[PDB]
């Protein structure tokens, strides 16, 4: 099995935080930035009603191509009885969706 | 410009990352997410298969 | 007892390895492509997330797998092709509430929950982060007690022979023999609730296993006979593991956590099989001192 970190891009650092707070947006997730390449993201369950918060990082991996890291943030979330790990996928492959 | 990746922060596994999202390359519409995550002193990696 | 004693006084925490993969399947996901993760991953069992409803709602194991793959060749006989394409949550609904433990609970409320619940696989989920943590079994629990516990003070039903405390079963041994199609085996399995079947001969003489973790072997040509299937031996084989009806408790858990297989054929001088000892007749032995 071939795992890969987050995901890759060879768009511009900032055309690329463009497309993921647009993205974050349609989602409905609140959102902070930290640095020009680095968000924190807040999402509430509408089920199980807890929040769960992740980091989006940047970063350059090449002279033409950039990395967006997710990283879960380990503060007390989530679940629920939901999960805070299967949470932290899920908000994932829907940013990733939404992407693509 | 952005910051470089840290080592040891690895691009790609094959088979400090604690909390890092790694999946696989899409496929079957079937998409293949993992993650290390610590629960006091026990680590567990986590794949979660989804459509 | 100071088996009883040592279960309360420990969490299941403490049997938790420092470091464990676990895999977890959406519900809408294909049957057949969660039987072929199980294998890819090495694994027994999965946890199971319905994302509707935002929690883990069940397991998927080897025993579902089968009556799958026993439904799917019947079904096939009379043309009917679904099962295939289900996608797990509609599997389920074609038929068990998930059973799971805290961290935080002792490790005889991880005994208690198996027996009471006949079942193989009990997650361990946190009520904080709500995530599973390790699924803990009955090889790992027994190995557990074995290790920790000290030699003496020694219970005096250690040193009893299994004819003594009868431990096990000696009646209705569900057995396949060597020229036994797999496809038959699994009729026995679905309808024994058994997690192995010895083969034994024209004589009732055992000479190999037939388990259920043998069957998986091909989620990765159900026509083969058991004999035929055990050739794909994985792992090396010394051969079947038995014990005698003169042999010690304390003999057999010593066998058991060192060969590491989920139970011994009891047999006679002779090889022919007067019984099964599980792990689970131990264990509940030990719950029930
Ligand atoms: N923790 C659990 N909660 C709810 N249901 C479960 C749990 N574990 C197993 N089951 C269900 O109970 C049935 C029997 O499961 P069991 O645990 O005996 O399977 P197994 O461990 O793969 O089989 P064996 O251990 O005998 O080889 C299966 O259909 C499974 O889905
Ligand atoms: N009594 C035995 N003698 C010889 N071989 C055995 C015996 N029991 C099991 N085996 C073999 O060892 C392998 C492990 O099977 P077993 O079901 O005991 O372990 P498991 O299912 O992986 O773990 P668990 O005990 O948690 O179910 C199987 O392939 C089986 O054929
Ligand atoms: N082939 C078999 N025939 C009859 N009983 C069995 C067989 N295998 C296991 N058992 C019994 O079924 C119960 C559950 O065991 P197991 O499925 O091995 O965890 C235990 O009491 C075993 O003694």
């Amino acid at each position: 099995a071939k795992w890969h970190l987050g995901i890759r891009s060879q768009s511009r650092p900032n055309d690329i935080m463009a497309e993921v707070c647009r993205a974050i947006k349609q989602l409905d997730y609140e959102w902070k930035v930290v640095n020009p390449y680095y968000l924190r993201v807040r999402r509430k369950n509408p089920v199980t009603s807890t929040f769960s918060k992740m980091s989006l990082q940047l970063y350059q991996v090449d002279s033409r191509t950039y990395l967006l890291d997710f990283r879960s943030i380990d503060d007390g979330g989530g679940g629920g009885g939901g999960s805070h790990t299967i949470e932290f996928f899920e908000m994932c492959a829907n940013l990733i969706k939404i992407l693509a | 410009s952005p910051p470089i990746l840290p080592p040891h922060l690895l691009q790609v596994i094959l088979n400090v990352m604690l909390n890092h999202l790694y999946a696989l390359s899409i496929k079957d519409s079937v998409m293949v997410l993992s993650a290390t995550h610590r629960y006091k002193k026990k680590y567990v990696t986590t794949l979660l298969y989804k459509p | 007892s100071v088996y009883t004693t040592f279960m309360k006084s420990h969490r299941c925490y403490d049997l938790i390895p420092t470091s464990s993969k676990l895999v977890v399947f959406d519900t809408s996901l294909q049957v057949k492509k969660a039987f072929f993760a199980l294998v890819t991953n090495g694994v027994r069992a999965a946890p199971l997330w319905d994302s509707k409803k935002q929690s883990f709602v069940g397991m998927l194991t080897i025993t579902d797998f089968i009556n799958i793959l026993h439904r799917y060749y019947k079904s096939a006989l009379v043309q009917i092709y679904e099962l295939e394409e289900h996608k797990i949550e509609t599997w389920r609904e074609v038929y068990k509430p998930l059973v799971c433990i805290s961290p935080n609970a002792s490790l005889f409320d991880a005994v208690s929950s198996l027996i009471r619940n006949k079942i193989h696989r009990l997650p361990v989920i946190d009520p904080e982060s709500g995530n599973t943590l390790y699924i803990l079994t009955h090889k790992r629990i027994l190995k557990f007690l074995k290790l920790f516990i000290t030699e003496f003070p020694k219970p005096e039903f250690m040193s009893k022979s299994l004819e003594e405390l009868q431990i096990g079963t000696y009646a209705n041994i569900a057995m396949v023999r060597t020229t036994t199609p797999v496809y038959v085996a699994l009729g026995i399995f679905v309808q024994h609730r058994v997690s192995a079947l010895p083969v034994v001969d024209e004589k009732g003489r055992v000479v190999d296993i037939y388990s259920k973790f043998d069957v998986i072997n091909l989620a990765a040509n159900l026509d083969v006979s058991v004999t035929k299937a055990l050739q794909h031996r994985s792992h090396y084989f010394e051969g079947v593991l038995k014990c005698y009806l003169h042999e010690t408790l304390e003999a057999i858990i010593n066998r058991l956590v060192e060969a590491e297989v989920h139970r011994l054929v009891v047999v006679d001088e002779h090889d022919v099989v007067k019984g099964i000892v599980s792990l689970s007749d131990i264990l509940q032995a030990l719950v029930l001192t």
